[PDB]
RNA sequence: AGGUUUUGCGCGAGUGUUUGGGUGUAAAACCCGCACGCGUAAUGAAAGUGAACGUAGGUGAGAGCUUCGGCGCAUCAUCGA
RNA sequence: AGACUAAUCGAACCAUCUAGUAGCUGGUUACCGCCGAAGUUUCCCUCAGGAUAGCAGUGUUGUUCUUCAGUUUUAUGAGGUAAAGCGAAUGAUUAGGGACCAUUCUCAAACUUUAAAUAUGUAAGAAGCCCUUGUUACUUAAUUGAACGUGGGCAUUCGAAUGUACCAACACUAGUGGGCCAUUUUUGGUAAGCAGAACUGGCGAUGCGGGAUGAACCG
RNA sequence: AGGUGUCCUAAGGGGGGCUCAUGGAGAACAGAAAUCUCCAGUAGAACAAAAGGGUAAAAGUCCCCUUGAUUUUGAUUUUCAGUGUGAAUACAAACCAUGAAAGUGUGGCCUAUCGAUCCUUUAGUCCCUCGAAAUUUGAGGCUAGAGGUGCCAGAAAAGUUACCACAGGGAUAACUGGCUUGUGGCGGCCAAGCGUUCAUAGCGACGUCGCUUUUUGAUCCUUCGAUGUCGGCUCUUCCUAUCAUACCGAAGCAGAAUUCGGUAAGCGUUGGAUUGUUCACCCACUAAUAGGGAACGUGAGCUGGGUUUAGACCGUCGUGAGACA
RNA sequence: ACAUACGACCAUACCCACUGGAAAACUCGGGAUCCCGUCCGCUCUCCCAUAGAUAAGCCAGUGAGGGCCAGACUAGUAGUUGGGUCGGUGACGACCAGCGAAUCCCUGGUGUUGUAUGUU
């Protein structure tokens, strides 16, 4: 039913979409409850920090390798060099990642 | 309609006159055409190469491109609600210079001569053409011919 | 329609670039790779319980085919295609016509 | 149900509602579509004339 | 028809009982011959020209229909051609002068009324065959008195 | 009845801005008075351009101001529009520019060079008639939408396509190998 | 919801806070920043390559300005790079 | 007997998918102001429908010494209709006469030596004209030409009339895509308030005075 | 009124020589038609194929040489939306053909002779990709053809419904009405003849002018959210183109009987056998047994014989379901 | 002015018949080794320019010649554009404002011209 100089439509609305419409009216309510949960966690964890120490890693593609971010956990090679037992670091707020490997000394 | 190809209905338009068919006069090939000339298209049926469609037969246009044995003509074709520029490649055998443009060109040259002559002489002259004017007063002499009294004629003769 | 076995035409062989003598044959359509992407795609669509999945041309109006000549250069040894008009009883034999010969009954 | 086949009635009145206007022509018509030999040469003829006017204006030439 | 419609627009006769002055040479004569089934024309005299302009003569000033009640309007519009008063304007019309085109075009078309007494039984016939259309040569003055 | 072909035809040009900008209303009142009470044809054009919409007042860059300002120096450049900054212009000379708007980068650089970045109400003060002024207009047909106008066969215009790639408008009517070319 | 043209508005080679975080008079208002979307570069099927001879050119028209000799925005036509 | 199967049978009843689809029928809610149509082109498993162009509105912009025209005049082309012709070609055709020839009567949508009326193309200049001269890789035997120019000369009588109560361009989009009537020309048909065309004007979309009465007639 | 879906290595391209159809005259077989010679011969021949233009030291015919029926993409024309397809025109850059040369040649003297997406296949690209790296098969790409859509801008497609259904249409048929009157019916004009002789007592051929809407056609304006669709029975009224009755004129009117015509529609115009029948055809009576209209008058007046659903039979047709004024 | 070569318009120039043509030219002409082409030196090709001739070609004049060209008549006729509440049952016709042909018979004429080279 194309009528004029239009752009050819790409509206994927032929599958009874009205049953699966998710409206986020609780965006403000969820935010307030997340902060309440965070406050409770901090109070129970005091005086420990609410989070854990994580390493610096390089992003894994040619588009993003120019930038570094936070990784999941410290590799076993890093932990051994630092002089921290592998099963002691989790008890003192350090994140451990046995899967990660180090291919560079830097 | 049922048949709508080229040359349809050109039985008389593209033919040649009664006693001037056969060989084509060579003055057609010896005419010289410049860009900007105004020429009349008249399709000659004795040459079937490089014709123009029957719509352009009898039309007039301005030459815009000159190539070996044919010229390009810009013709305005009326198509319903607008005119369209049409560039027609037609052989020099189907065209001829328009005498209306030549008559204009002798007039523009002439107007310069009178204007130059008048300015040197010292009086103004009129350059615009003027349409026929109402007759002025005149006196008619009847010394030789006197008026003839004519009356309507009777039906009289049946045949 | 009669066509000679040889004709001298332009050869764009990057080494001749001019008119050379060509060997003229008739192009026969080769057939048919069973691993062409269209054939692989068609086979999987047909498989299953759907039935027949693509149109099957039943009608027919043309009684002829355009004859395509393959011209092979005598020097470059590369080919060149040259289609002709629709005709029946095409031949490359080149049995030349005779003018003014007596008819045979 | 048969209908009316063709009609040119009211087609002239429809055309003249907004007039039958010829397209406007500028001073310099397009040289595309002219003879290629003439067209290539005209490129060089204009290039030289521009250079001659530039030299005359600047001072290196006194013939324009 | 379309062709007579165009000619009546070129002669500025867009209404019924609308009058204009026309100098006849050849081109205007052939235009009027086409639109004879719509117009009646003749040769006006001095009284016809004079009474038309004094009573129903309006000027065309900035595309506006302005009554000619004093000589200032004529002076400020037709002054370039030596016409500075009503008498100059009337003289340029009655005697076809060099600036007849500008003087005639300056005058808005005359908006006359229906004739008092006229016309006659059959109006849309030629004046020769008992009608009104066509060229009543010098009789247009009698018609003008009725319609003005 | 009278034989007319049109009745009550309106002027096609805008006679008052559609903006509810109170400050722009004051500016139009000033230039209505100026255009009426002066013989300056410059005032009439400036009044007319104040009415125009936002697509008829395209932005101008300092580089385009600099390009046209030679050897027209000692003249005040007047732009009824927005003057934008150009990164590609490494240095900005001393210029006098009067405009409706200045971007923060453009105003800072013009003033840093030692020039004047004034508004159109300031311009009407020292130059009530455009005595030494250069009236400049931005590129009207540089808009993206104009690239789509008049689309048709053999028109070389931009189609309405939601993506760029070897697909979506490249096969038939775009090359002779698939049917024809346009 | 996604397009397109037009109108008004903010910023403008940038623009968009509100996925999220801080804060709060508490589903509001206010603040924050990394990425990201669109734009800034196109053209090829792709490998790929990737926009100044020149006051970013010449010619004609061109509102406006003019020190009255000229300069000439936008835009159109044309010959170029 | 396509009979009966809870008043239901050429496939029962109940609830759901389901607000099934419908190029088809019906309906679609205040006022005033301004502008205001089409039943036509091309394509379509198209013929009761669409897309496309045309007709219309609105919003603008370049401007507002804007330019042109359903017109005439002058100059100059094209056409093959009406009429005419057959002691002219082709075809049809009557009669006598002299030895095929000289005559004779009547014809042609698909014949013609001729040939109107109405309609129809173009021109009537500054984007022009004249003199000198410049550029080129085109052309010429050739600084001979062609095209484009610099510098000069022609001025607003700048090279017919009339009008300009239509300046030009752009964007977006509506409705429409059943038409009908009449003068003149004209096709099929015995004819038709029949079917189908060309130009123009009307009704549809339009009231008013006349034709007693009436969509088209007259004003 | 006709044509096309083909045909042609020449019937394409170049160059040269010649003139055709026909007519007259002449030569053994030889004659109306064989071949040879001369003269005249504006094309009256030929040009593949319909028709129309065009062509004479050619565009025809014969001879000589060739493949321009090649490569590269552009511009323009016709149909046109100024889209596609088909076809055509003029140039430009190569490589060629022909001719002494100027020149001509991008298929057929011109107007018809034909085909998208997808897929397959071929030619070219010394080319690009198979995305961890490399080689070779294989596959996919780019440019140009072919394989085909004749419903020819291109769906992949047999019937029947009398068991039927829905959305609609008076855009469209079957019944009335409306225009028309070929056809049906009826009436005039002329006068060749018929009538013992004698055109017109009575007829009237060959022609020709009309009228009606009681026949049937033609058309499709009204009605498809229905105007109950034949006939008969019953009943009323109207028309005249008068069958009878009233009064008259004419006759090939002696009487009787009969025929033609005038005013005139006041008043009548039947009982039955067969058929649903309108119509028809007989029997009998009668002054006479005239012709028509009123929505083919008249179904909330009747009847239901026919027509006109569903059941059933037969004949023909169909493989069959089923069809059959 | 005439002739020749190349032309322009392409019959006022063509077709038939009769008569005449000073100078030069054109032409018919004489021969077949070479170039060349034929059944045939007919045509084409080559050589001769002495011999002969205006018989033909060519040119000119003539014909109450055919034709062609132009005019007159046909004729303000045929036809046609616009108009009327014009005429007529109609077919058609007249008038108003305009345009406006073509036959048969009749008469006159029978090429004009350019470049270049020559001519008694
Ligand atoms: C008849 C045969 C096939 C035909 C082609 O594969 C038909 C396609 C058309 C496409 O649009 N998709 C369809 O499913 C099938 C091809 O062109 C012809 C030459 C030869
Ligand atoms: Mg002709
Ligand atoms: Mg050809
Ligand atoms: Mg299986
Ligand atoms: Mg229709
Ligand atoms: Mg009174
Ligand atoms: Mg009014
Ligand atoms: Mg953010
Ligand atoms: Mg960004
Ligand atoms: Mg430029
Ligand atoms: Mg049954
Ligand atoms: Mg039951
Ligand atoms: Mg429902
Ligand atoms: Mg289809
Ligand atoms: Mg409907
Ligand atoms: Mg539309
Ligand atoms: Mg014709
Ligand atoms: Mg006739
Ligand atoms: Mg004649
Ligand atoms: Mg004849
Ligand atoms: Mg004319
Ligand atoms: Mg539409
Ligand atoms: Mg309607
Ligand atoms: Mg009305
Ligand atoms: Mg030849
Ligand atoms: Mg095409
Ligand atoms: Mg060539
Ligand atoms: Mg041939
Ligand atoms: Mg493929
Ligand atoms: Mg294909
Ligand atoms: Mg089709
Ligand atoms: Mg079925
Ligand atoms: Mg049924
Ligand atoms: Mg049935
Ligand atoms: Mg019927
Ligand atoms: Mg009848
Ligand atoms: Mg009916
Ligand atoms: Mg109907
Ligand atoms: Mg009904
Ligand atoms: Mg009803
Ligand atoms: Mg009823
Ligand atoms: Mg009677
Ligand atoms: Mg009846
Ligand atoms: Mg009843
Ligand atoms: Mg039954
Ligand atoms: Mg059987
Ligand atoms: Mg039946």
């Amino acid at each position: 039913a194309i009528k004029h100089n239009q752009q050819i439509p790409n509206n994927h609305f032929r599958k009874d979409w009205q049953r699966r419409v998710r409206c986020h009216f609780d965006q403000a309510g969820k935010k307030a409850s997340r902060r309440v949960a965070r406050q409770a966690k901090a109070a129970a964890l005091a005086p420990r920090p609410v989070d854990k120490l994580r390493p610096i890693v390089r992003c894994p593609t040619i588009k993003y390798n120019r930038r570094t971010r936070l990784g999941r956990g410290f590799s076993l090679a890093e932990l051994k060099a630092a002089g921290i037992p592998k099963l002691v670091a989790p008890t003192i707020g350090i994140s451990v990642d046995p899967r990660r490997a180090n291919l560079s000394e830097e | 309609g049922h048949a709508a190809g080229l040359r349809a209905g050109t039985r008389y338009a593209f033919s040649r006159n009664f006693r001037e068919k056969g060989m084509i006069r060579l003055s057609t090939y010896l005419k010289q055409y410049k860009v900007g000339d105004i020429v009349d298209i008249k399709v000659n049926g004795a040459v079937q190469k490089g014709m123009a469609h029957k719509v352009y037969h009898g039309k007039t246009g301005v030459i815009y491109n000159v190539t070996k044995s044919a010229v390009g003509i810009i013709i305005y074709k009326k198509v319903k609600h607008r005119y369209i520029e049409k560039r027609i490649n037609v052989r020099i055998e189907h065209i001829q210079p328009s005498r209306s443009r030549d008559d204009f060109l002798r007039r523009v040259k002439q107007n310069a001569e009178l204007k130059k002559q008048a300015k040197a002489e010292g009086k103004p002259v009129q350059l615009k053409r003027q349409a026929l004017l109402p007759r002025e007063a005149r006196t008619i002499s009847v010394v030789d011919n006197k008026p003839e009294t004519v009356a309507p004629v009777a039906y009289e003769t049946t045949i | 329609v009669n066509v000679p076995k040889t004709r001298k035409t332009y050869c764009a062989g990057r080494s001749c670039g001019k008119h050379t003598l060509h060997k003229v044959t008739q192009y026969k359509a080769g057939k048919a790779s069973a691993f062409a992407q269209g054939k692989r795609r068609y086979d999987r669509k047909q498989s299953g319980y759907g039935g027949q999945t693509k149109p099957v041309f039943h009608k027919k109006a043309k009684t002829t085919k355009k004859v395509v000549l393959r011209l092979e250069c005598s020097v470059c040894k590369q080919k060149k295609q040259l289609p002709l008009k629709r005709c029946k009883h095409f031949e490359l034999g080149g049995d030349k016509k005779t003018k003014g010969a007596a008819l045979v009954f | 149900a048969k209908s009316k086949n063709s009609s040119q009635h009211n087609q002239s009145r429809k055309a003249h509602r907004n007039g039958i206007k010829k397209p406007k022509t500028s001073r310099y018509p397009s040289l595309k579509g002219t003879d290629p030999k003439f067209r290539r040469n005209h490129r060089h003829a204009l290039h030289g004339t521009a250079k001659a006017l530039k030299e005359f204006k600047e001072g290196k030439r006194e013939t324009a | 028809p379309p062709k007579p419609r165009k000619i009546l627009q070129l002669l500025r006769l867009l209404q019924i009982n609308n009058g204009v002055f026309v100098r006849v040479t050849k081109a205007t004569a052939e235009m009027i011959k086409i639109v004879e089934p719509w117009v009646a024309y003749g040769y006006p005299n001095l009284k016809s020209v004079k009474e038309l302009i004094y009573k129903r003569g309006y000027g065309k000033v900035n595309k506006q229909r302005v009554a000619l009640t004093d000589n200032s309007i004529i002076e400020e519009n037709l002054g370039k051609y030596g016409i500075i008063c009503m008498e100059d304007l009337i003289h340029e019309i009655y005697t076809v002068g060099p600036n007849f085109k500008q003087a005639s075009n300056f005058l808005w078309p005359f908006k006359l009324s229906n004739p008092t007494g006229g016309f006659r039984t059959r109006k849309f016939k030629h004046f020769i065959e008992g009608g009104d259309l066509g060229n009543r040569e010098e009789h247009i003055n009698a018609l003008i008195r009725q319609m003005n | 009845g009278i034989d007319l072909r049109k009745h009550h035809e309106r002027s096609t040009h805008r006679k008052a801005p559609k903006s509810d900008n109170v400050y722009l209303k004051l500016l139009v009142k000033l230039y209505r008075f100026l255009a009426r009470r002066t013989d300056s044809a410059f005032n009439k054009v400036v009044l007319r351009r104040l009415f125009m919409s936002r697509i008829n007042r395209p932005p101008m860059s300092i580089s385009r101001i600099v390009a046209n300002l030679k050897g027209n120096e000692k003249k005040t450049v007047v732009v009824v529009g927005t003057v934008t900054d150009d990164n590609r212009l490494l240095t900005v000379p001393k210029v006098s520019v009067a405009a409706l708007r200045f971007t923060a980068t453009a105003r800072a650089r013009i003033e840093a060079a030692g020039g004047q970045a004034i508004t159109l109400d300031q311009l009407a003060l020292e130059k009530p008639t455009g005595a030494n002024t250069l009236l400049l207009r931005g590129p009207k047909n540089a808009r993206e939408a104009v690239k789509h106008f008049g689309f048709g066969p053999h028109k070389h215009k931009k189609p309405y396509v939601a993506s760029k790639g070897r697909k979506f408008e490249k096969a038939r009517g775009r090359r002779r190998s698939k049917g024809f070319k346009v």
